[PDB]
Protein backbone atom coordinates (compact mmCIF):
# COMPACT_ATOMS: atom_id res chain seq x y z
CA UNK A 1 0.00 0.00 0.00
CA UNK A 2 2.54 2.61 0.86
CA UNK A 3 4.45 1.86 -2.37
CA UNK A 4 1.17 2.14 -3.90
CA UNK A 5 0.59 5.20 -2.59
CA UNK A 6 4.61 6.31 -3.33
CA UNK A 7 4.33 5.07 -6.81
CA UNK A 8 1.19 7.78 -7.18
CA UNK A 9 3.07 10.42 -5.94
CA UNK A 10 6.23 9.42 -8.11
CA UNK A 11 4.15 9.39 -11.22
CA UNK A 12 2.80 13.19 -10.26
CA UNK A 13 6.35 13.99 -9.50
CA UNK A 14 6.93 13.16 -12.73
CA UNK A 15 4.43 15.02 -14.02
CA UNK A 16 5.41 17.84 -11.94
CA UNK A 17 9.10 17.22 -13.70
CA UNK A 18 7.32 17.33 -17.34
CA UNK A 19 5.43 20.14 -16.41
CA UNK A 20 8.57 21.97 -15.06
CA UNK A 21 10.23 20.99 -18.82
CA UNK A 22 6.85 22.57 -20.61
CA UNK A 23 7.07 25.86 -18.33
CA UNK A 24 10.81 26.09 -19.17
CA UNK A 25 9.99 25.36 -22.69
CA UNK A 26 6.94 28.46 -22.67
CA UNK A 27 9.42 30.80 -20.65
CA UNK A 28 11.91 29.99 -24.03
CA UNK A 29 9.76 30.58 -26.77
CA UNK A 30 8.59 34.06 -24.49
CA UNK A 31 12.37 34.95 -24.29
CA UNK A 32 12.74 34.28 -27.94
CA UNK A 33 9.76 37.06 -28.92
CA UNK A 34 11.31 39.33 -26.39
CA UNK A 35 14.44 38.88 -27.62
CA UNK A 36 13.39 39.79 -31.25
CA UNK A 37 11.26 42.88 -30.08
CA UNK A 38 14.63 43.87 -27.93
CA UNK A 39 17.06 43.70 -31.03
CA UNK A 40 13.88 45.23 -33.27
CA UNK A 41 15.18 48.84 -34.07
CA UNK A 42 12.30 50.20 -36.75
CA UNK A 43 9.33 48.42 -37.81
CA UNK A 44 7.91 49.19 -41.01
CA UNK A 45 4.31 48.93 -43.28
CA UNK A 46 2.55 45.93 -44.27
CA UNK A 47 3.76 45.16 -47.63
CA UNK A 48 3.87 42.12 -50.25
CA UNK A 49 7.09 40.32 -51.52
CA UNK A 50 6.03 41.53 -54.80
CA UNK A 51 6.45 45.37 -53.76
CA UNK A 52 9.41 44.16 -52.52
CA UNK A 53 11.03 42.93 -55.88
CA UNK A 54 9.42 45.83 -57.31
CA UNK A 55 11.07 48.02 -55.11
CA UNK A 56 14.27 46.35 -55.29
CA UNK A 57 13.13 46.44 -59.61
CA UNK A 58 13.43 50.89 -58.89
CA UNK A 59 16.62 50.74 -56.58
CA UNK A 60 18.60 48.82 -59.79
CA UNK A 61 16.66 51.11 -61.87
CA UNK A 62 17.62 54.16 -59.68
CA UNK A 63 14.65 55.61 -59.33
CA UNK A 64 13.96 58.82 -57.00
CA UNK A 65 11.74 57.02 -54.52
CA UNK A 66 10.75 57.15 -50.66
CA UNK A 67 7.93 55.05 -48.79
CA UNK A 68 4.95 57.26 -47.22
CA UNK A 69 5.66 56.56 -44.09
CA UNK A 70 9.15 57.34 -44.36
CA UNK A 71 8.46 60.50 -45.98
CA UNK A 72 6.17 62.84 -43.82
CA UNK A 73 5.69 63.32 -40.16
CA UNK A 74 2.51 64.91 -38.50
CA UNK A 75 2.47 68.49 -36.75
CA UNK A 76 2.72 69.10 -33.03
CA UNK A 77 -0.19 70.51 -32.84
CA UNK A 78 -2.27 67.51 -34.27
CA UNK A 79 -2.63 65.36 -31.37
CA UNK A 80 -3.51 61.64 -31.15
CA UNK A 81 -6.55 61.32 -32.43
CA UNK A 82 -6.00 63.53 -35.36
CA UNK A 83 -3.26 61.15 -36.09
CA UNK A 84 -5.50 57.85 -35.83
CA UNK A 85 -7.92 59.20 -38.02
CA UNK A 86 -5.58 59.96 -40.79
CA UNK A 87 -3.10 56.93 -40.05
CA UNK A 88 -5.69 55.19 -40.30
CA UNK A 89 -7.34 56.35 -43.58
CA UNK A 90 -3.88 56.14 -44.97
CA UNK A 91 -3.44 52.32 -44.15
CA UNK A 92 -6.82 51.55 -44.86
CA UNK A 93 -6.15 53.28 -48.60
CA UNK A 94 -3.14 51.40 -48.56
CA UNK A 95 -1.45 55.28 -49.21
CA UNK A 96 0.67 54.51 -46.10
CA UNK A 97 3.71 52.53 -47.70
CA UNK A 98 2.72 54.14 -50.95
CA UNK A 99 5.58 55.65 -52.76
CA UNK A 100 6.29 59.34 -53.58
CA UNK A 101 8.02 59.05 -56.86
CA UNK A 102 10.64 62.39 -57.80
CA UNK A 103 9.19 61.09 -61.55
CA UNK A 104 6.23 60.40 -62.82
CA UNK A 105 6.76 56.44 -62.06
CA UNK A 106 4.51 53.80 -63.28
CA UNK A 107 4.75 50.83 -60.39
CA UNK A 108 4.67 47.20 -60.48
CA UNK A 109 3.13 45.14 -57.93
CA UNK A 110 3.23 48.50 -56.12
CA UNK A 111 1.31 51.49 -55.77
CA UNK A 112 3.25 55.14 -56.35
CA UNK A 113 1.92 58.66 -55.98
CA UNK A 114 2.43 60.64 -59.04
CA UNK A 115 2.45 64.38 -58.62
CA UNK A 116 -0.46 65.08 -61.05
CA UNK A 117 -2.05 68.03 -59.90
CA UNK A 118 -4.71 67.73 -57.11
CA UNK A 119 -4.11 71.65 -55.91
CA UNK A 120 -8.21 71.89 -55.35
CA UNK A 121 -9.61 72.40 -51.86
CA UNK A 122 -7.99 71.18 -48.73
CA UNK A 123 -4.81 68.63 -48.22
CA UNK A 124 -3.31 66.24 -46.19
CA UNK A 125 -0.17 69.25 -46.07
CA UNK A 126 -2.22 71.34 -44.34
CA UNK A 127 -1.38 68.66 -41.19
CA UNK A 128 1.58 67.41 -41.66
CA UNK A 129 5.05 68.28 -43.06
CA UNK A 130 7.64 65.98 -44.78
CA UNK A 131 9.73 63.64 -42.43
CA UNK A 132 13.00 62.66 -45.02
CA UNK A 133 14.55 59.90 -43.73
CA UNK A 134 18.61 58.22 -44.46
CA UNK A 135 17.66 57.43 -47.70
CA UNK A 136 16.18 60.04 -48.81
CA UNK A 137 16.68 60.70 -52.98
CA UNK A 138 13.81 63.14 -52.92
CA UNK A 139 13.43 66.61 -52.08
CA UNK A 140 10.77 68.31 -49.26
CA UNK A 141 9.41 70.43 -52.07
CA UNK A 142 8.00 67.45 -54.06
CA UNK A 143 6.83 65.63 -50.90
CA UNK A 144 5.01 68.55 -49.40
CA UNK A 145 3.32 69.14 -53.20
CA UNK A 146 2.24 65.65 -52.47
CA UNK A 147 0.88 65.73 -49.32
CA UNK A 148 -1.41 68.80 -51.33
CA UNK A 149 -2.15 66.24 -53.90
CA UNK A 150 -3.79 64.05 -51.13
CA UNK A 151 -7.01 66.16 -51.41
CA UNK A 152 -9.73 66.64 -48.73
CA UNK A 153 -12.68 66.60 -50.86
CA UNK A 154 -13.90 64.46 -53.69
CA UNK A 155 -12.76 64.76 -56.48
CA UNK A 156 -16.27 62.91 -58.33
CA UNK A 157 -14.68 59.46 -58.81
CA UNK A 158 -10.97 60.06 -58.29
CA UNK A 159 -8.83 59.84 -55.43
CA UNK A 160 -8.46 61.90 -52.02
CA UNK A 161 -8.28 61.03 -48.40
CA UNK A 162 -9.98 63.62 -45.91
CA UNK A 163 -8.53 64.59 -42.42
CA UNK A 164 -11.90 62.53 -40.68
CA UNK A 165 -11.01 59.27 -42.30
CA UNK A 166 -12.53 59.26 -45.58
CA UNK A 167 -10.72 58.67 -49.10
CA UNK A 168 -11.76 57.58 -52.30
CA UNK A 169 -10.09 55.52 -54.53
CA UNK A 170 -11.28 55.16 -58.29
CA UNK A 171 -14.72 54.80 -58.11
CA UNK A 172 -14.64 54.46 -54.36
CA UNK A 173 -15.73 56.37 -51.83
CA UNK A 174 -14.44 55.27 -47.87
CA UNK A 175 -14.14 55.82 -44.41
CA UNK A 176 -11.87 54.19 -42.11
CA UNK A 177 -12.27 52.16 -38.92
CA UNK A 178 -10.44 52.77 -35.11
CA UNK A 179 -6.68 51.66 -35.46
CA UNK A 180 -5.50 53.26 -32.02
CA UNK A 181 -2.49 55.73 -31.82
CA UNK A 182 -0.22 56.03 -34.48
CA UNK A 183 2.75 54.29 -35.16
CA UNK A 184 3.94 54.44 -38.44
CA UNK A 185 3.83 57.92 -38.93
CA UNK A 186 6.43 60.11 -37.86
CA UNK A 187 9.95 59.04 -35.78
CA UNK A 188 8.19 58.63 -32.39
CA UNK A 189 4.86 56.57 -33.72
CA UNK A 190 7.47 53.78 -35.88
CA UNK A 191 9.97 53.26 -32.75
CA UNK A 192 6.53 52.86 -30.51
CA UNK A 193 5.17 50.00 -31.85
CA UNK A 194 8.13 48.06 -30.79
CA UNK A 195 7.90 49.17 -27.12
CA UNK A 196 4.50 47.82 -26.06
CA UNK B 1 -18.30 50.25 -66.23
CA UNK B 2 -16.99 53.16 -64.09
CA UNK B 3 -13.46 51.17 -64.08
CA UNK B 4 -11.55 51.07 -67.76
CA UNK B 5 -9.28 48.69 -68.82
CA UNK B 6 -7.15 51.44 -71.15
CA UNK B 7 -5.15 54.01 -69.39
CA UNK B 8 -7.31 57.08 -68.94
CA UNK B 9 -4.64 59.30 -68.85
CA UNK B 10 -3.99 60.73 -65.00
CA UNK B 11 -7.61 59.41 -64.66
CA UNK B 12 -9.00 56.38 -63.27
CA UNK B 13 -8.95 52.81 -64.75
CA UNK B 14 -7.82 49.26 -63.69
CA UNK B 15 -6.28 47.26 -66.08
CA UNK B 16 -6.59 43.41 -67.03
CA UNK B 17 -2.87 43.00 -65.94
CA UNK B 18 -3.88 44.46 -62.56
CA UNK B 19 -2.19 48.10 -62.72
CA UNK B 20 -4.61 50.97 -61.96
CA UNK B 21 -5.06 54.87 -61.65
CA UNK B 22 -7.15 56.15 -59.50
CA UNK B 23 -5.95 60.03 -59.21
CA UNK B 24 -2.31 61.55 -59.17
CA UNK B 25 -2.03 57.38 -57.73
CA UNK B 26 -0.74 54.79 -60.33
CA UNK B 27 -0.19 50.95 -58.41
CA UNK B 28 -0.22 47.83 -59.82
CA UNK B 29 -1.35 44.72 -57.79
CA UNK B 30 -0.08 41.82 -55.67
CA UNK B 31 -0.20 38.42 -55.74
CA UNK B 32 -3.33 37.43 -54.05
CA UNK B 33 -3.79 34.33 -55.33
CA UNK B 34 -6.39 32.74 -56.82
CA UNK B 35 -9.84 34.25 -57.56
CA UNK B 36 -11.90 33.34 -54.41
CA UNK B 37 -14.15 36.63 -53.81
CA UNK B 38 -15.35 37.39 -57.16
CA UNK B 39 -17.93 34.61 -58.62
CA UNK B 40 -20.28 32.16 -57.30
CA UNK B 41 -16.97 29.43 -58.28
CA UNK B 42 -14.60 31.28 -56.93
CA UNK B 43 -16.16 31.34 -53.53
CA UNK B 44 -17.15 27.68 -53.89
CA UNK B 45 -13.59 26.74 -54.44
CA UNK B 46 -12.82 28.30 -51.58
CA UNK B 47 -15.26 26.41 -49.45
CA UNK B 48 -14.33 23.36 -50.92
CA UNK B 49 -10.55 23.82 -50.48
CA UNK B 50 -10.89 24.96 -46.67
CA UNK B 51 -13.19 22.18 -46.42
CA UNK B 52 -10.89 19.65 -47.88
CA UNK B 53 -8.00 21.15 -45.56
CA UNK B 54 -10.08 20.59 -42.53
CA UNK B 55 -11.68 16.99 -43.32
CA UNK B 56 -7.51 16.25 -43.84
CA UNK B 57 -6.75 17.76 -40.78
CA UNK B 58 -9.93 15.56 -38.73
CA UNK B 59 -8.59 12.54 -40.56
CA UNK B 60 -5.01 13.13 -39.49
CA UNK B 61 -5.68 13.95 -35.86
CA UNK B 62 -8.40 10.93 -35.88
CA UNK B 63 -5.64 8.18 -36.76
CA UNK B 64 -3.50 10.35 -34.37
CA UNK B 65 -5.71 9.87 -31.41
CA UNK B 66 -6.34 6.15 -31.98
CA UNK B 67 -2.69 5.58 -32.29
CA UNK B 68 -2.64 7.40 -29.13
CA UNK B 69 -6.07 5.13 -27.79
CA UNK B 70 -3.84 2.20 -28.80
CA UNK B 71 -0.42 3.51 -26.83
CA UNK B 72 -3.17 3.73 -23.52
CA UNK B 73 -4.16 0.85 -24.38
CA UNK B 74 -0.94 -1.42 -24.10
CA UNK B 75 0.00 1.19 -20.96
CA UNK B 76 -3.31 0.19 -19.37
CA UNK B 77 -2.37 -3.81 -19.94
CA UNK B 78 1.27 -3.57 -18.85
CA UNK B 79 0.16 -1.94 -15.83
CA UNK B 80 -2.25 -5.22 -15.91
CA UNK B 81 0.87 -7.05 -16.15
CA UNK B 82 2.91 -5.49 -13.77
CA UNK B 83 -0.10 -6.17 -11.13
CA UNK B 84 -0.09 -9.85 -12.66
CA UNK B 85 4.41 -10.05 -12.53
CA UNK B 86 3.39 -9.06 -8.77
CA UNK B 87 1.50 -12.13 -8.48
CA UNK B 88 4.22 -14.58 -10.47
CA UNK B 89 7.40 -13.07 -7.86
CA UNK B 90 9.15 -15.24 -6.19
CA UNK B 91 8.39 -16.75 -2.61
CA UNK B 92 10.54 -17.80 -0.32
CA UNK B 93 7.44 -20.46 0.96
CA UNK B 94 9.87 -23.42 1.15
CA UNK B 95 12.99 -21.91 2.79
CA UNK B 96 10.94 -19.83 5.19
CA UNK B 97 9.62 -23.71 6.07
CA UNK B 98 13.03 -24.99 6.39
CA UNK C 1 12.58 -1.81 -9.18
CA UNK C 2 8.97 -2.66 -11.07
CA UNK C 3 8.18 0.38 -9.43
CA UNK C 4 10.72 2.56 -11.08
CA UNK C 5 9.69 0.98 -14.34
CA UNK C 6 6.17 1.32 -13.41
CA UNK C 7 6.61 4.74 -12.84
CA UNK C 8 7.75 5.14 -16.32
CA UNK C 9 5.45 3.63 -17.80
CA UNK C 10 2.64 6.04 -15.80
CA UNK C 11 4.60 8.38 -16.72
CA UNK C 12 4.09 7.75 -20.91
CA UNK C 13 0.36 6.98 -20.64
CA UNK C 14 0.44 10.71 -19.18
CA UNK C 15 1.94 11.59 -21.77
CA UNK C 16 -0.72 10.30 -23.79
CA UNK C 17 -3.68 11.83 -22.11
CA UNK C 18 -1.43 15.21 -22.43
CA UNK C 19 -1.65 14.77 -26.16
CA UNK C 20 -4.94 13.29 -26.20
CA UNK C 21 -5.55 16.70 -24.48
CA UNK C 22 -3.49 18.17 -27.67
CA UNK C 23 -5.83 16.52 -30.35
CA UNK C 24 -8.86 17.28 -28.58
CA UNK C 25 -7.53 21.32 -28.96
CA UNK C 26 -6.23 20.10 -32.87
CA UNK C 27 -9.45 18.34 -34.18
CA UNK C 28 -11.99 20.27 -32.39
CA UNK C 29 -11.47 23.07 -33.82
CA UNK C 30 -10.73 21.43 -37.20
CA UNK C 31 -14.61 19.76 -36.94
CA UNK C 32 -15.66 22.92 -36.13
CA UNK C 33 -13.93 24.90 -38.78
CA UNK C 34 -15.13 22.30 -41.31
CA UNK C 35 -18.93 22.72 -40.02
CA UNK C 36 -17.95 26.33 -40.56
CA UNK C 37 -16.76 26.34 -44.52
CA UNK C 38 -19.77 23.61 -44.84
CA UNK C 39 -21.75 26.52 -43.60
CA UNK C 40 -20.14 29.39 -45.26
CA UNK C 41 -22.12 32.17 -46.52
CA UNK C 42 -19.52 33.87 -48.30
CA UNK C 43 -15.52 34.72 -48.61
CA UNK C 44 -14.74 38.21 -46.76
CA UNK C 45 -11.76 40.11 -47.89
CA UNK C 46 -9.57 42.26 -45.50
CA UNK C 47 -11.75 43.91 -42.95
CA UNK C 48 -12.15 45.59 -39.46
CA UNK C 49 -14.78 44.76 -37.51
Amino acid sequence: VVNDYITDISTKKKLMETKIEDKKHELEAARAELHHWKTLKMPNPDRAKDTEAFRLQLLEDGQAFIPFYAAVEFQDDVTEEQKERIESALKQTGILDSLITENALAPTHDRVIRPEPQLLGYTLADYLRPDLEADSLISNKLVDEILRSISLEQEGAGFHVDVDGSYSLGCLVGHAPNEGPSKYIGRSSRKRYQQE
Amino acid sequence: RSISLEQEGAGFHVDVDGSYSLGCLVGHAPNEGPSKYIGRSSRKRYQQEKIKECQETIEQLQLELEELKVQLSQYEENLLQAAQWKQTMPTDQELNDL
